């Protein structure tokens, strides 16, 4: 039982790690777009700061 | 009437007052709108330097 549950937790953690990698890629794209909007002059610095957080 | 008749007048001398009160009213309204928007533009001019 312990070996089975440990292998299942490993597989579940690997899948959740892939999904958090996708979340990090999405947040990187969104932060780059807000950085472009702030560098152009349309968005203020506060909208950049919240995307940074 | 604000001139003596039969005399010489210079350019820009006021001749008659035509009782404004309406030009006075909408001049006061435009002055109030200017008094709001001018200090708004000044505050935004101050804030735009440090990108607030």
């Amino acid at each position: 039982a312990s070996v089975a549950t440990a292998y299942l937790t490993l597989k579940a953690d690997q899948a959740q790690l892939q999904l958090t990698k996708d979340t990090l890629g999405t947040y990187q794209k969104s932060f780059d777009l807000t950085q472009r909007s702030y560098d152009v002059g349309v968005a203020s610095a506060l909208d950049l700061r919240q995307a940074q957080t | 009437r604000l001139f003596k008749e039969g005399s010489d007048v210079k350019a820009g001398q006021q001749l008659y007052q035509i009782d404004p009160a309406t030009y006075e009213a909408d001049y006061q309204s435009a002055q109030a709108n200017l008094a709001s928007t001018q200090e708004q533009a000044q505050r935004y001019k101050l804030l735009v330097a440090d990108q607030a």
